[PDB]
């Protein structure tokens, strides 16, 4: 998420971050419902309005949406108290954004992006590039446990595969930025270049990495100016558990076969079936069923996207109901101590056990206290010394 | 989502009157209030649409169709072309406005129309003004309005049949701050914010022969045509 | 003081574990002490061989 | 198109209104669809009227007087759910009460009675067959909606005075019968337009947010947009002959000579009801 | 390429897209060619078979009308394993004809070169005794029809009824009072194709015109019909549907069900049952003189109601006792266990018309059913004994579940407050008593009578006070159950997907909706997915209600554990 990353940051970088058209429009584009209204209202103001009038601009109904908005709005340090004038590094550059101060494009963008997603499955046309191979492992979606000729795929790597196309691109860039503090450049110029792409010497090396996932295009082996692609902006399912996907690409076939089993393969159409024994093969690695319905709700046919609610509700709960078979019997381990002749001394052992957070379950019939074995070493020190 | 049509009263008689009145508010400082609110509607969401219609005498061109720097040069070129039967026709532009909303709603959305009226209300179009209101009411299209000099009688009914707002601004050069506060929020955020209430509603009817506004008059019972104080016979049927 | 771990499940599924206690299908003292009709204390070594007994019973009525 | 109407609604209040075969109270399912009936009557007919008479224990008592008040009727039908409804009804006493007021209306209207009738027996102290010669003389139009059977009076009262007699299949047929009684069958009044909030110009009396008549001076107060929806039926727009760049949406009329597309053509005649070029 | 909404698979399977502009002119083509396998709301799936093409060329389309219109609606190109199969199974149709004439059965061929091929099989030489003919025995007509399919020269039963000049053409005329819906007009058009009647099987829902098509087919051939049925109640309906829509006097509509016998010798329409014509014991004297009359008269249009019981051992001997020219079969649930529905393709003929069960719902001919498989958890005292025994005593345990007793009592209360007509179908008749006396509700126990069976059923329809009824295995046919609105099915037979399409027949005769009570984590969970296997192939969607809408708040039975301990001691005492 973007406001998750921008919330936990220093004030000394956000003032540098607010670029001339780039970041001031980008942060303002992601503000929940009402934070866009107050930023617009006091954009042309110069005298700071009183801080108590802001809560009076909202009805008493839907007041809980006010504090979560201004908490995020003051969390990014857009205004301050000052006695609520906006930041002059933000109010000026946002007012610059209000007018102040190629069929080869998309086909290159999709093909250069599937060969990165093909690296997380079995394919002979692997993205042979030593920079990306260490990049995916330090992000935590390619298990190695060995130098190895093949790299494996962890449980988080399967969850990466069934995300949306823009949503899986942001998860990659946040783990590019979190590691670039100690191996690359400053955080300010790399993040302002991405937002300026959406509308120094170290930046060509970052541009040569965006060349490989596919967000720019050179066409003459790193010329002066680049050209951005469509990736740089930021299948029916029926009642009888059968899905008819119209994709002919090999990447979309291996994503469907992760959680279903296939029974025919025509050109330009592949029919599979969501069986019970194949969803249980998916959650065994753990691709849990909320991501399954989210994978089918984004990728859908226009005939699915009709006046009916998409992904009809007898198959969406059934995948949730097939998730709960793994759930029956929960494996939470503990240890036990009992057999006191007195009916009072175990009640004094409650007051020495709740405050650390070790007690798991309480029984008042036979006075059965269960604690975790990681926390069993400290509870016995009170019992032998009274 | 959130298609917003702006209908600006581009009557060259009243703006040219204020251009010689020296009231420090010309047409140029009013289209700037349209262009900034035009640019500000394209910021609150990624997929937001804009349309600007200029109401001239005997004609009415679309301004914006024919990132924001590709929007603002079209508007300043069309206004420089249009401003180069002395009463405005606001009803002919809202009929064009509902056609553009009906086309963009077929290619997919809630929409609204914001009218900035600057001339006096012509009562000669009461038969056609009410038809574009009831067409807007059955498609849940709000008709917001702000006036500059005097309360338009026909335009107050458009904001209460459909469900929009009506605000007479006190000052001309403070228009841009007023637009952002009371019209820049969309339909859902308008319920959460607090806004000025409607101060007066002006319901009248036009006579068929006089086309005059009437508080007490005679209606026919079969053809339902309201007449002024005559009652000699049923003129329509 | 005794060494043993916990398992919590549906009370309908809980009595299946009590059936495996008094039928000697897996071990002898497989449940150390029943604490509740919703929670069960089992021994820590047979926690994995128990899992395919439940997974077969969920697949015996597929 | 249509005419003015002065409809009366006679509601049966007999012992047989406690019967089943309907939503919990046979009386209650009658009063449920009547509240739906008053709304759709006043919507399609702007300046008409409704009286509601309830007959009970060989006598008729007027529940609501004849006035065009689309709020006073529904707020009185909600009160009458807890009615006793004992005894046998009448039909001479109920059509005469609906004749002492409905006769003196002017002759340019369509005076009507609508009887919703569940009992089988009309114990009334005189001859019914002299009313049907009187109601036919006064140009009233009595129509009955019958429940569970067909009575001989309600056929000869309907076909002589001019109305219809109909018997219920079920509740889906009972809503279908009341729906057919809102269309009017094919003068100069003086109403007072109530501008300024809701105040009366003739007597300057301030009252509630209503399309109702004024009690202090007797004037009827209507709202001109409500009258305005009934327009465009008279002089509607003629269709176009159809054989890119448009005039409506900007992306063929025989009057203004401005071309349309297909979405625009269907939109002009369906909802807009005017030609967008002709208003210029 | 974006058009032509099929995908002809190389073995044979036709994936039709039901969102195409030319779907209605490609769904009116695949009914005449293939047979439906699955029909969801988006992509249908038909299937080519051998018997489905014999019904294709029986209608006026030849072998070049099918194999060309597959190319023009292909999306792939026909895969050349279908051009070899369509040509093989269409040029061998009209070569060997089975025609009867005055009480003798004849195998006829116009081409003499196939009779010299046909008369070397050692089983067709057992059934013996231009225009080459040889007379075959009547009692070996079933073992003959297996062999003609076994060597791919199948028999056709096309009655040419327009001019025969032997049968006494009766005055049955369909009166202009019964107008038939546009799916009934399409099924009869595929039957009476070339002006000659055809022996097929028409699958229509029981709430649809399952009987109006049988009457209209009787007024069309206008020969001596013979209606059969599964029960003595089902023939008093067939008698009523002939007087309602066909203008026949009571001196011609007779019966043969051992109680009326309305002079069954010498009539025009005889409405009898199964197991009366195939009663293999010593018959009574009134039935002996009718069967001696019925075994010697050539009928026309035998109407076999409830076709899915014909491939039984005793009900398929009816088709050799009675001599009919054409044999129409009307059913509602064609599925049946033990794999004998493919055996029915030569007892009667090819499957003519199957109604689209979702097209009749979207047009208003069938009530919109909201199926809901509400499953109940098991009680912890009952599951203690469920896993301890295996020999059939646990069938009572997953039937008399106390937590399933609450969901039956709650769903009855929830629909009595909405004035809904409740039917509780419940087999395993010990738990019929213990369910219907703890709620004080009537029950058609099954060995009750003929008397109080008729008045409990009539106190259910024309009375707004008695609202529920507890049937037990009686309503598994086309009985007169009077238009229910919900149906709380509890613990029926094992995997009978014929049953839960006959329990569904009561509901469609949301508007109406039926439940299916399951005791979860038992053997009934595996059963209740075997029985929705037929209904999900028609378009129906079975929801799951794990927890009901506030079950614990009302006054439900079996609250305490003391009253629950007594029920287990009642169940376990049976043994
Ligand atoms: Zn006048
Ligand atoms: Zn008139
Ligand atoms: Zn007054
Ligand atoms: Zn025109
Ligand atoms: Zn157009």
């Amino acid at each position: 998420n973007l406001q998750e990353f921008l919330g936990g940051l220093s004030p000394g970088v956000l003032d540098r971050l607010y670029g001339h058209p780039a970041t001031c429009l980008a942060v303002f584009r992601e503000l929940p419902s009402l934070a866009k209204n107050w930023v617009m209202r006091m954009l042309f103001l110069e005298q700071p309005l009183p801080q108590a009038a802001v809560a009076l601009w909202v009805k008493k109904e839907f007041s809980k949406a006010q504090e979560e908005s201004t908490g995020l709005l003051s969390g990014l340090r857009i205004w301050h108290t000052q006695l609520l004038i906006l930041n002059p590094i933000f109010r000026q550059n946002l007012r610059i954004a209000l007018l102040g101060g190629v069929p080869s494009l998309d086909k290159y963008a999709e093909e250069r992006w599937e060969v990165v997603l093909h690296f997380m499955v079995g394919s002979p046309s692997a993205a042979v590039s030593q920079d990306l191979a260490q990049l995916l492992s330090q992000a935590g979606l390619m298990k190695s446990t060995e130098p190895g000729e093949p790299p494996c795929i962890t449980s988080a790597g399967f969850q990466f595969l069934l995300l949306d196309t823009p949503a899986q691109l942001w998860y990659f860039m946040l783990q590019y930025l979190q590691t670039a503090q100690s191996r690359g450049m400053d955080l300010v110029e790399i993040l302002s270049f991405l937002f300026q792409l959406s509308f120094s010497d170290s930046l060509l090396n970052f541009l040569q990495h965006l060349r490989e996932f596919g967000l720019v295009f050179q066409r003459k082996r790193k010329s002066r100016r680049y050209y951005p692609t469509r990736l740089a902006i930021n299948i029916v399912v029926e009642t009888n558990y059968r899905l008819y996907a119209y994709t002919e690409s090999e990447l979309q076939i291996a994503l469907i076969a992760l959680f279903s089993e296939m029974l025919y393969r025509f050109p330009n159409m592949v029919v599979a079936q969501v069986t019970r024994e194949s969803v249980q093969q998916a959650i065994a690695s753990g691709i849990t069923a909320q991501q399954i319905i989210h994978f089918l709700r984004t990728r859908a046919h226009p005939v699915m996207l009709k006046q009916t609610p998409v992904l009809p509700p007898t198959i969406t709960d059934q995948i949730r109901l097939w998730e709960l078979e793994r759930d029956r019997l929960r494996f939470t381990e503990g240890v036990l101590y009992n057999q006191f002749l007195s009916q009072v001394d175990f009640e004094l052992l409650l007051a020495h056990a709740r405050e650390l957070g070790v007690l798991v379950f309480e029984n008042s019939a036979k006075r059965l206290m269960v604690v975790t074995p990681a926390g069993h070493s400290d509870v016995k020190r009170f019992w032998k010394r009274q | 989502l959130n298609l917003l049509v702006i209908v600006v009263d581009a009557n060259p008689i009243w703006w040219g009157k204020q251009a010689l009145k020296e009231s420090q508010f010309t047409l140029s400082k009013c289209i700037d209030a349209v262009m900034v609110l035009g640019n500000s509607h394209l910021f609150m969401n990624r997929s937001n649409k804009l349309a600007v219609i200029a109401s001239h005498i005997q004609e009415s061109r679309f301004l914006y169709p024919g990132l924001l720097t590709s929007a603002n040069e079209v508007i300043v070129e069309e206004i420089k072309d249009l401003m180069t039967h002395t009463e405005t026709l606001l009803a002919g532009s809202l009929a064009k406005a509902l056609c553009y909303i009906h086309r963009m709603n077929k290619e997919v959305m809630k929409s609204r129309i914001l009218v900035i009226k600057a001339a006096e209300d012509s009562a000669l179009q009461y038969m056609n003004f009410m038809n574009v209101i009831f067409a807007a009411q059955k498609q849940n299209i709000l008709i917001d309005a702000c006036v500059l000099d005097s309360d338009s009688g026909l335009l107050q009914q458009a904001c209460d049949i459909t469900g929009g707002l009506y605000l007479k601004v006190p000052q001309m050069p403070s228009l841009l701050q007023y637009l952002l506060w009371v019209f820049l929020p969309d339909q859902d955020q308008r319920s959460q914010l607090i806004l000025p209430p409607p101060v007066h509603v002006d319901y009248r009817a036009a006579c068929f022969c006089h086309r005059n506004l009437i508080e007490i008059g005679y209606v026919c019972s079969v053809c339902l045509s309201i007449f002024c104080n005559f009652s000699p016979i049923c003129t329509t049927c | 003081v005794l060494k043993g771990v916990l398992i919590e499940c549906d009370p309908a599924m809980k009595q299946f574990l009590l059936y495996l206690d008094e039928s000697n299908a897996l071990g002898k003292k497989f449940i150390i002490q029943d604490i509740d009709d919703t929670h069960v204390f089992v021994i820590a070594e047979l926690v994995n061989v128990l899992q395919e007994r439940v997974g077969e019973l969920m697949d015996q009525n597929a | 198109l249509g005419m003015m109407r002065h409809l009366y609604v006679v509601v049966d209040g007999s012992r047989t209104m406690e019967d089943q075969d309907l939503k919990p109270n046979r009386l209650t399912c009658t009063l449920k669809l009547l509240e739906y009936f008053v709304e759709e009557y006043f919507d399609q007919n702007p300046i008409s009227q409704i009286g509601i008479i309830v007959t009970k224990s060989k006598r008729a008592e007027k529940l609501t007087e004849l006035s065009g008040n689309p709020r006073k009727h529904i707020t009185s039908l909600k009160k009458a759910v807890d009615m006793t409804c004992h005894g046998e009804p009448s039909l001479y006493n109920s059509l005469s009460i609906a004749m002492q007021t409905l006769k003196h209306m002017p002759g340019h209207t369509s005076r009507e009675v609508l009887i919703i009738f569940s009992s089988l027996t009309t114990c009334d102290p005189s001859n019914i067959y002299d009313l049907i010669k009187t109601l036919k003389a006064a140009k009233i139009r009595v129509s009955v909606i019958g429940l569970s059977a067909e009575v001989r009076v309600c056929t000869v009262l309907a076909r002589e005075t001019g109305g219809t007699y109909h018997v219920i299949l079920d509740e889906s047929h009972y809503k279908e019968l009341l729906t057919h009684h809102v269309s009017p069958p094919p003068g100069n009044t003086e109403p007072g337009l109530t501008l300024g909030g809701y105040f009366c110009p003739q007597c300057r009396a301030k009252y509630c947010e209503l399309p109702v008549e004024c009690k202090i001076c007797g004037l009827t107060l209507v709202s001109a947009p409500h009258l305005a929806r009934s327009y465009h039926h008279l002089f509607p727009l003629d269709a176009f002959q159809e054989i890119r760049f448009c005039y409506g949406c900007q992306g063929v009329c025989a009057v203004c000579q401005n071309v349309f597309c297909v979405d625009c053509d269907v939109f002009v005649h369906d909802s807009l009801h005017c030609c967008p070029g002709c208003i210029h | 390429h974006t058009s032509r909404p099929l995908w002809v698979a190389p073995d044979g399977h036709i994936f039709l897209e039901a969102f195409s502009p030319v779907y209605k002119y490609a769904q009116d083509f695949l009914v005449a060619i293939a047979e439906p396998v699955c029909r969801p709301t988006h992509v249908h799936e038909y299937k080519l078979t051998a018997y489905s093409l014999y019904a294709a060329v029986s209608v006026g389309l030849q072998t070049s009308d099918i194999t060309e219109y597959l190319r023009k609606l292909s999306k792939t190109g026909v895969p050349d394993g279908i051009m070899q199969f369509i040509k093989l199974c269409t040029v061998s149709y009209g070569k060997v004809k089975l025609v009867l004439k005055h009480n003798r059965y004849f195998v006829e061929s116009c081409h003499p070169d196939v009779i010299q091929h046909l008369l070397q099989d050692p089983v067709i030489r057992e059934c013996r005794l231009q225009t080459v003919s040889f007379e075959v025995k009547q009692e070996m007509i079933e073992e003959l029809q297996k062999r003609c399919i076994h060597l791919e020269y199948p028999l056709l039963a096309e009655y040419d009824f327009r001019n025969d000049s032997v049968n006494p053409d009766i005055n049955i005329d369909l009166k202009p009072t019964a107008v038939l819906r546009p799916y009934q007009e399409k099924s009869l058009r595929k039957m009476f194709g070339n002006g000659r009647a055809r022996s097929g099987v028409i699958v229509l829902p029981c709430g649809a015109g399952k009987s109006l098509v049988g009457v209209t087919a009787a007024c069309t051939v206008r020969k001596r019909c013979l209606v059969l049925g599964n029960s003595a109640v089902s023939v008093e309906q067939w008698k009523a549907q002939f007087k309602m829509w066909s203008t026949i006097d009571d001196s011609q509509i007779c019966r043969f069900t051992s109680d009326a016998k309305d002079k069954p010798i010498g009539c025009s329409v005889a409405i009898s049952t199964y197991s009366m014509l195939g009663h293999t014991t010593k018959r009574s004297w009134e039935a002996e003189r009718v069967m001696e009359w019925l075994k010697t008269q050539e009928w026309g249009l035998m109407i076999l109601d409830e076709v899915h019981t014909i491939p039984a051992k005793m009900f398929r001997r009816v088709l050799t006792i009675v001599q009919a020219h054409c044999k129409l079969g009307l059913t509602a649930t064609l599925v049946r266990e033990d794999d004998k529905i493919v055996d029915l393709n030569f007892l009667i003929g090819p499957k003519l018309y199957e109604a689209n069960w979702m097209e009749l719902q979207n047009n208003g001919y069938i009530a919109k059913v909201q199926c809901a498989e509400v499953w109940c958890p098991m009680s912890p005292e009952f599951y203690r004994e469920y896993v301890a025994i295996k020999t059939k005593k646990r069938i009572l345990l997953y039937t008399m579940n106390p937590n399933k007793f609450r969901a039956c009592q709650f769903l009855i209360k929830f629909h009595e407050r909405r004035n809904d007509k409740i039917i509780v179908f419940a087999d395993n008749v010990f738990a019929l008593k213990e369910y219907a006396i703890r709620l004080n509700k009537p029950y058609i126990y099954g060995p009750t009578s003929q008397g109080e069976r008729m008045q409990i059923l009539q106190n259910f329809k024309h009375n707004p006070k008695i609202n529920t009824i507890f049937i037990s295995k009686v309503g598994d046919t086309s009985f007169d159950l009077p238009e229910a609105n919900v149906l709380i099915q509890i613990s029926s037979h094992g995997g009978s997907r014929r049953q839960e399409a006959q329990r569904l027949g009561r509901v469609l005769r949301y508007n109406a909706f039926f439940y299916s009570l399951v005791s979860q984590d038992t053997q009934e969970m595996a059963y209740s997915t075997k029985r929705q296997r037929f209904l999900v192939d028609q378009g129906y969607s079975f929801k799951v209600i794990t927890k009901l809408a506030g079950m614990e708040e009302e006054d439900l039975a079996f609250s305490t554990k003391e009253e629950q301990q007594q029920l287990l001691q009642k169940v376990l005492a049976a043994t």
